């Protein structure tokens, strides 16, 4: 079916910036919302941002509003998370997910394997 | 199929309904172009054939469009014009020109259009007013600077005024009135020429004059007035004369007495200048 | 310019009802008029229209043989005679003005609107049941509670909490039409879980069509 | 003539540039109008003749288009502009509206606080049982609860209701009511309410056991 592969993480100092990529293969994803999630050690996975279809906008968690920006490169079947002004609290494994419901109800059936981001 | 239009006569509201009749999926449509008042912003609208708008007395180009391809035919709707027997208070003066016309409802936008007669064509003038309410006398007004040749030339002008509460909607225009006006200093220009006095009897004279230039402009000339002065008793008499007549008979004259006669031509709003005085005796 | 509708209420299916719109502030005889209805949770639907001189009348397909539009230019009143009413006709009915002699262009003036409910359900007050919070907090320091207002007719009912003294965190949902023909809704509030034992929560339901008032205490 | 608007709804922030489209099944030239409606109020006319601005409407509104495709545009969204918007043809009778487009205020995603409520003992006397699931303070509006009674998936027996955007935090709340007879309710033990939302990292399930 479809496989998601995150990349672009790694170690970064406080105040620094990183851009995560989420590349989809197997199936075209330009019709689906793509969401970013994160999970810190010993915590619950939490929502970061969602890029709906081109024209339907983007929505953000309050912890990242004004600092992270989601975008799409639909020709390359890829979506991005530009992360500016990184803080220690942002350290986590970051996951991207397809919303399999085109009506945007949040049916996250397919997930990437994640990429570590460490701020400090 | 084949379709032919019909039009009502202009009603008291300044409207007339354009109706339609058929005498020969398919789509039939109507394109409507208002020719009069060219200085308006919106001049055309495409309509469904079945809705039959109430046009004004303006001139229109109407054309039928059919969609399926299609065919297109056009009829030029003539501008039927109401005649207002009462002349408008149009004043041409040193500082400009001013008009007054009967207003209707509030917040009305008016279009004033005039063109000189018998240079039939030519200087077609158009004016669009801001929305305005009636004055306490029920009149709307507009003015032009002296530089604006608004009827500044001593010629006969044909004027048409339109009204709409929504000037951006083409099918909501109505006719207010149409009228004729002789511009410039009409009082002086209207003076009759070739005034002559001829012996008609032992106690009467015939007075003849050439028609005033105002008589060529429809409805402008109200009447002629003939003033006769008895130079002995200093008595003076005025005789109104129908605008279709350029002759009058003065009777009851006394022998040996000198008399003076002058003629003037009056409009509904202006006293004409008297002709050169004629001296005569029996 | 004002437009005022009247004549609405409850009407049984198949019966008849006559709506009236009173116009003021302009020359009524110079403008076409129309009726537009809106079902509660639905969009707008144009119903009928009439010209300034009542020579032109048009109706939507869903109402053609059943409704009749008419105007009294001497009394500045617009009428809509409704016959053989169905349940789908249940809507708020607005009267609106057209800017020209003929039925044309948009609608620049609207009335307040009147509600017309087509049903054979007969007037009835509601039953009030408690939506009790769990006696053991499983949502941390926040808890949710409310009241269930079921089986009433017609609309509407009013709900307050602690005689209006409790407003923070209050949610009152729009009514739903059950298969029985009766309405039902719910009102909920979120409160601190530690206050369940010390604070009392009472919802106040009122149904003026049946003159029924109910006060229900909600306990874990 | 059918009038189709797109999209059905959209979220925006104050200052954004908003564009709504309206599509007609047949060619209507320029006989098109636009309306704005706020909850519980009569519509207000904004634009006629596809591009003529109605008196009193701010200049940030503008329309364009002809034939079958028409666009309404707000240059800079203001707080009093959040409402629903309808297009209408008057090219021919019967006059028809579009289905409407609701312009909502965008905010940060909020996950719903899910709660489930068993039927009261007082209601069980009447022979009926109403089970209620509550999804409180969530954003955006798109979500999906499925009822599971002893893990059997339910349907046809549930109705739903949604509030408007809260005046304080612009979130939504949703209530789903499952209606059963007392006999059917006593026939089963586990009653579960399963929520999916874009802000939920997992499908959230709240359940209870009858008799506890």
């Amino acid at each position: 079916q479809v496989q998601l592969q995150e990349s672009g993480g790694g170690l970064v100092q406080p105040g620094g910036s990183l851009r995560l990529s989420c590349a989809a293969s197997g199936r075209t994803i330009s019709r689906y919302a793509m969401s970013w999630f994160r999970q810190a050690p010993g915590k619950e996975r939490e929502f970061v941002a969602v890029a709906r279809r081109s024209g339907d906008g983007a929505f953000y968690a309050d912890s990242v509003q004004g600092r992270f920006t989601v975008s799409r490169d639909d020709a390359k079947n890829t979506v991005y998370l530009q992360m500016n002004s990184l803080k220690p609290e942002d350290t986590a494994v970051y996951y991207c997910a397809i919303d399999s419901d085109t009506f945007y109800s949040g049916s996250y059936d397919y997930w990437g394997q994640g990429t570590q981001v460490t701020v400090s | 199929p084949q379709v032919r239009f019909s039009v009502e006569q202009l009603g008291q509201d300044g409207r007339r309904r354009l109706t339609l009749k058929e005498q020969p999926e398919v789509t039939y449509r109507l394109q409507l172009h208002m020719l009069s008042c060219p200085c308006k912003a919106k001049a055309t609208r495409t309509l469904h054939l079945g809705k039959m708008p109430y046009l004004s007395g303006a001139a229109y180009n109407v054309a039928v469009i059919s969609s399926n391809p299609g065919l297109n035919q056009t009829w030029h709707i003539p501008a039927d014009t109401h005649t207002e027997p009462v002349a408008l208070n149009i004043s041409v003066g040193t500082n400009g020109t001013t008009m007054y016309w009967p207003a209707r409802a509030q917040s009305m936008t008016y279009c004033i259009e005039w063109q000189p007669v018998g240079q039939d064509g030519g200087l077609a003038t158009c004016s669009l007013t801001a929305p305005q309410d009636p004055d306490p006398a029920g009149m709307a007004t507009y003015s032009w600077s002296r530089e604006s040749g608004a009827m500044g030339q001593e010629k006969c002008y044909y004027i048409t005024i339109f009204a709409s509460a929504h000037p951006e909607k083409l099918t909501l225009w109505s006719t207010v009135l149409s009228t004729y006006h002789f511009g410039g200093n009409a009082s002086a220009a209207g003076t009759p020429h070739h005034v002559s006095v001829k012996n008609h009897s032992l106690d009467s004279v015939s007075v003849d004059w050439a028609p005033s230039l105002l008589s060529t402009c429809p409805g402008v000339l109200k009447e002629y007035v003939v003033r006769c002065r008895d130079e002995d008793s200093k008595q003076v008499s005025e005789h109104p004369v129908q605008p279709t007549e350029t002759q009058v008979t003065l009777s009851g004259l006394r022998a040996g007495v000198a008399y003076t006669v002058q003629v003037r031509a009056d409009t509904a709003w202006l006293r004409g200048v008297w002709s050169q005085p004629q001296r005569f005796s029996i | 310019v004002q437009l005022v509708e009247s004549g609405g209420g409850v009407v049984q299916p198949g019966r008849s009802l006559r709506l009236s719109c009173a116009a003021s502030g302009f020359t009524f005889t110079s403008y076409g008029m129309s009726w537009v209805r809106q079902a509660p949770g639905k969009g707008l639907e144009w119903v009928a229209g009439i010209s300034y001189d009542a020579s032109d009348t048009e109706y939507a397909d869903s109402v053609k043989g059943r409704f009749t539009i008419s105007r009294d230019n001497s009394k500045n009143t617009l009428y809509l005679q409704m016959n053989s009413l169905r349940a789908e006709d249940t809507a708020v009915y607005y009267c609106a003005r057209s800017p020209d002699y003929i039925i044309d262009y948009g609608f620049d003036y609207w009335g307040r609107g009147t509600l017309v409910t087509v049903s054979s359900a007969s007037t009835k007050g509601p039953s009030v049941f408690p939506l009790a919070p769990s006696s053991k907090s499983t949502s941390g320091g926040t808890a949710a509670l409310g009241c269930l207002v079921k089986d009433y007719f017609p609309e509407p009912v009013t709900v307050s909490w602690n005689s209006g003294a409790l407003t923070s965190g209050v949610h009152t949902f729009p009514a739903v039409l059950q298969s029985s023909g009766l309405y039902s809704l719910s009102s909920v509030v979120t409160v601190p879980s530690s206050s369940l034992g010390t604070q009392t929560y009472i919802c106040n339901v009122n149904h003026k069509p049946s003159n029924t008032k109910v006060d229900k205490r909600v306990e874990p | 003539i059918q009038m189709t608007q797109s999209p059905s709804s959209l979220s925006a922030s104050v200052g954004d540039r908003v564009t709504i489209t309206c599509r007609a099944s047949q060619g209507i030239s320029s006989d098109l109008a636009w309306y704005q409606q706020k909850p519980g109020k009569a519509p207000k006319l904004l634009i006629y003749d596809a591009s003529s601005l109605q008196s009193g409407v701010p200049s940030r509104f503008s329309g364009s288009g002809s034939g079958t495709d028409f666009t309404l545009t707000i240059s800079s969204l203001q707080p009093e502009d959040f409402a629903t918007y309808y297009c209408q043809q008057y090219w021919w009778y019967p006059f028809t509206f579009g289905q409407g487009t609701k312009v909502e205020i965008k905010r940060t995603v909020a996950a719903p606080s899910v709660f489930i409520f068993p039927p009261s003992d007082e209601q069980l006397k009447s022979g009926t049982a109403s089970v209620v699931c509550l999804l409180n303070n969530f954003y955006p509006r798109e979500a999906k609860v499925q009822w599971k009674v002893d893990n059997a998936l339910q349907s046809g027996n549930s109705q739903e209701s949604v509030t408007e955007q809260d005046s304080k935090d612009s979130t939504y709340s949703l209530s789903s009511t499952l209606t059963l007879s007392k006999a059917d309710y006593e026939k089963h033990k586990v009653y579960a309410c399963e929520v999916t939302h874009q802000g939920l990292s997992s499908p959230v399930t709240k359940s209870f056991n009858r008799g506890e």
